[PDB]
């Protein structure tokens, strides 16, 4: 690998701004 | 305008529809070229989110669910639960994405409140 995407750039930034709801329980 | 999008696994592109006329409203993927089609349950999924202003990669990830009350111990007296089937999905569509994952996305956190 060196020369690819999605899956270093293009897929790598969306563990970041979800994860906020109502999962995992709590209330 | 809505649901319906394209989007991108396992290098198979294909169509990324969602589907809310069924109890479970799932959503499923169908390739233009691979020949396969995956339907993604958003029942199964507990997980969704969307690639935004911070990430500009358009892509959507949805993973399925956790039960650690199936969990297992070990030699070092800790547990977890069962690594479970995660999916990310990636599409060269930051505009389609965003308007697939906002439809997507509230049902989880709107299931999620009931389910």
């Amino acid at each position: 690998p060196g020369e690819e995407e999605d899956d270093e750039r293009g897929a790598d930034a969306t563990w970041d701004l979800d994860l906020l709801l109502t999962n995992f329980s709590g209330p | 305008p809505s649901h319906s999008g394209a989007a991108i696994f396992e290098k198979v592109s294909g169509i990324i529809a969602i589907n809310e006329d069924v109890s479970p409203a799932e959503l499923t993927w169908r390739s233009t070229d691979g020949d396969k089609v995956h339907t993604v349950v958003l029942s199964t999924i507990d997980k969704l989110q969307a690639t935004p202003a911070s990430s500009e990669k358009m892509m959507l990830r949805l993973i399925g669910k956790v039960d650690e009350s199936k969990k297992r111990k070990d030699n070092e007296g800790n547990e977890v639960v069962p690594k479970p089937q995660r999916h990310m999905f990636s599409f060269n569509n930051r505009t389609v994405m965003d308007n697939i994952k906002m439809t997507l996305q509230q049902i989880i956190s709107r299931y999620k409140d009931a389910d």
